[PDB]
């Protein structure tokens, strides 16, 4: 998967 | 067009997936100069995240294509020039947001929660500029991101409970800034692990209004930990 | 410059920047030479994304306008925003229809091309009909119908019944009967006959396009099942 | 579930 940041699209 | 009406138009634009329009409404609301409600800030953040994120996504594809076209000079030159057009769009968007944050949002934020929200956003938009920077230019932009994130980190640790969604969201993104921008897998993991561990020790502090966001971010924190320890 | 514009279009496509992709394909069309199959499909995909974003937004807002019956301020905002979306939608269909009328239809030298562009002419008039009301709506519905009917004649005369363009035309013309002409029996008849004619001649499928053909057959039958039930 | 036309935006 990809690493997460927030906010997301 | 008065503040509440701009906000309703922004919500309409969001359901229509017209994020350019959504951002323009929230920019107008910000420019009226009053502190934003929680709902206003959230709508500002979603609007500009979609606007910039489209360009981040395109940039990644075009720069990748640029790299596989070594030896095909017309193809490479075209993908280069397209990457640069995209890059100038993305920069313009980040600069718009950063200007709003410096002129209106950060100086006016009277509560610690808003202060951290906007400092985190400052940190994120410099982080996006850093993804697309080179040189001594890059080092300055990385430093501005790190400083905004660090100040938000300090206020939140002092002022906000461990399960507060803004505190968690700050940890998540600062941790990514460490991993991806500063190149420290170790420091990214530590920040994420401590944020997750501290909030999981304090569930009882969740409220019906905050539990959905806080538990989602916790999950994303652990997901990054899983990713980075594979 | 031609081959260059097409390269830039495919880069735009990869980047999901459909406005850029459409601008490149518009430039190519305006140079005046028939489009190859590849160029024609790029032009189609580019404009379907550009117009379809507005069509999607228009449905959402139009559903909101309908839900806020009796909340005057909200319904007025939805109505005004729907109007703004429509003007964009109209400008985009007018652009495409202008390309088809000036370049694509008159330079089309093969049946397959002629059908593809007349179908596209029917599609974009249909989109204009979706947001037309009152006086001009009749003439727009008429132009949509006359383009599809011409395509439909040519395709029955020249194309195998499993040809994806012939099947895609049947799919969209039957939708036009269902949604624009409010004629479900006619829409069901057209879709069922295209399905049945293709079943009868499966030996006309080719290695190259059978996947597109069998997919459209499935969509025709899905529309029939949605519309019968 | 919506009725199908082709082309679609996605595919
Ligand atoms: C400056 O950085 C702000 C980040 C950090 C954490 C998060 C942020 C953003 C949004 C606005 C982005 C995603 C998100 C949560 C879904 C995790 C929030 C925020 O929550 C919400 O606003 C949301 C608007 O988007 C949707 C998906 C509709 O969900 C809403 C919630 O219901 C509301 O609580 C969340 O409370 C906080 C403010
Ligand atoms: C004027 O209306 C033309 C319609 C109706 C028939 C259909 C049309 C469009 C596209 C261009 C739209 C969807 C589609 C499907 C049947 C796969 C096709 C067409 O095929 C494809 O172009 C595709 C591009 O998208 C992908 C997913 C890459 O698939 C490619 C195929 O392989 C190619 O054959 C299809 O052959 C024909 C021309
Ligand atoms: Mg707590």
């Amino acid at each position: 998967p990809r690493r997460n940041t927030l906010p997301a699209m | 067009m008065d503040k509440n009406e701009l906000v309703q138009k922004a919500k309409l634009a969001e359901q229509a997936e017209r994020y350019d329009d959504m951002a323009a409404c929230m920019k107008s609301v910000t420019e009226q100069g009053a502190e934003l409600s929680n709902e206003e800030r959230n709508l500002l953040s979603v609007a500009y995240k979609n606007v910039v994120g489209a360009r981040r996504s395109s940039w990644r594809v075009v720069s990748s294509i640029e790299q596989k076209t070594e030896g095909a000079e017309k193809k490479q030159q075209m993908a280069r020039e397209y990457r640069e057009k995209i890059e100038t769009e993305l920069r313009d968007i980040c600069n718009d947001v950063l200007s709003l944050l410096e002129k209106f949002l950060i100086p006016n934020a009277s509560q610690a929660e808003s202060k951290v929200f906007y400092l985190k956003m400052k940190g994120d938009y410099y982080r996006y500029l850093a993804e697309v920077a080179a040189g001594d230019d890059k080092k300055g932009i990385v430093d501005q991101s790190q400083q905004a994130y660090q100040e938000a980190f300090e206020i939140s640790k002092k002022e906000m409970q461990p399960t507060h969604p803004i505190r968690l969201g700050l940890a998540l993104n600062f941790s990514v800034f460490y991993y991806e921008i500063l190149n420290s897998p170790e420091k990214a993991c530590s920040l994420a692990k401590t944020a997750f561990d501290e909030a999981i020790a304090e569930l009882d502090t969740l409220s019906e209004e905050s539990y959905k966001d806080s538990t989602l971010i916790m999950q994303l924190l652990r997901d990054n930990l899983t990713l980075w320890t594979s």
